[PDB]
């Protein structure tokens, strides 16, 4: 489900498979490290720093579904376990760096809760900006003095 | 030697281009094409706009559809499968 | 006569012509603009 | 429940039992291979690519009633175990082939949950393309790229 | 006279035949076209 992004053969971002879009953040320079993947029309998107396209069929199988469900708690990400609560995702600061953006924050299930944009450092702790999923729509939440990663 | 009137519509209009002077005909063309420019240049921003309005609900997930219809030819077609 | 850029056209027929302009750029630059706000609505609720 | 649609002499999908009316998917060629079937009277319905009729007395007892009740989690078939989640019965791709169309997708109550007519190959997995019953009324979900069974 | 194709029929009497005729043709596509927005609503309901 997730993809990398290269640019001049090196790795910018990332990209994912989620429902049945194929995402990657708009910011993020380089094309999917997978030809299937790179050969796809993206739409971009401004608002939402977004830029999805959709899935083959051939790897539909491979996309990860996310849920607007998500309880004050830890979540999971690759650099360990995200904390959600007031609204907002947070990590230890210096676990999230630029090259970071387009990884999905994972539940306990497997549901792909939200995707790191960039995250904003506030101290002990960095707020991360996010996509997430609302009532049935997408959403971007960005926390005051984000840093794009 | 006339007792027709002015124009009615533009007919007329282009009648005058053999009074006055040469100029006069070709600079109102110039100015048509600008007019068309801004025309065409609103739906181009339009179009983008309509995007921009679609992005969010671009992702995944049930909810437009929806909205989808009202909603400014596309929305859908493009709410399905 | 008396001035410069050679006035010609129509009462009536020219205040038929003359209303429809100043109004189709001018809706699309509102409607635009009323877009805009409404992302920004939609952003906020995010 | 289950009767099978025969054509010159060959199994080219099946015909079901459910609720009062006979169905078998409008698409498959051949007649049912059953004396007190066969001769019925069909309705055919293009846009469910269904072609129902109904249950003559002395079988109505042998139909099987199908519920709008399908939650998250494993349903039955002839093959093995459908999955269904996020809107969407899948299966193990390979496990589901052309003349498949008219088996019903049971519970573990017997109750039959939707009835397939073809299925959408996404790689690891095909999202199958099934008729199912919505509050009251029929419906039709076609996974994006389907072969028809 | 003065035109081509034989022009003979009815002012009044006329009227009552045309105003028929543009009638039902319309009125039955008007009413498939509702059918099919109704089945497009059932489709989606489903």
């Amino acid at each position: 489900c997730i993809f990398e992004v290269k640019h001049e053969g090196k790795v910018m971002g990332y990209a994912c498979l989620v429902g049945d879009k194929v995402m990657k953040p708009a910011h993020v320079k380089g094309t999917i490290d997978n030809a299937d993947l790179a050969k796809l029309a993206f739409k971009r998107s401004s608002k939402y720093d977004l830029e999805c396209a959709q899935i083959p069929v051939h790897m539909k199988s491979d996309a990860s579904k996310f849920t607007h469900e998500k309880p004050e708690g830890y979540y999971n990400w690759h650099h360990g376990a995200v904390q959600y609560s007031g609204g907002r995702f947070t990590i230890p600061t210096g676990a999230g760096k630029p090259g970071d953006s387009g990884r999905p924050i994972f539940d306990n299930k497997g549901r792909v809760v939200a995707i790191v944009l960039g995250g904003a450092n506030e101290g002990a702790r960095t707020a991360l900006s996010v996509v997430t999923w609302n009532k049935d729509i997408v959403t971007k939440i960005t926390p005051e003095g984000a840093e794009e990663w | 030697s006339t007792n027709g009137t002015a124009h009615g519509h533009p007919h007329e209009i282009i009648l005058y281009y053999y009074e006055l002077y040469p100029t006069m005909t070709v600079v109102i063309v110039s100015v048509a094409s600008f007019v068309l420019l801004s025309m065409v240049g609103t739906a181009v921003g339009m179009c983008v706009c309509a995007r921009r309005r679609c992005i969010t609900p671009y992702e995944l997930t049930p909810g437009a559809t929806v909205p989808f219809l009202l909603s400014l030819l596309c929305c859908v077609r493009t709410t399905k499968a | 006569h008396t001035t410069l850029g050679v006035q010609d056209i129509s009462t009536t027929a020219m205040s038929w012509v003359q209303k429809i302009t100043g109004g189709v750029g001018l809706i699309v630059a509102v409607a635009a603009l009323i877009l805009i706000v409404v992302l920004c609505v939609s952003f906020s609720r995010h």
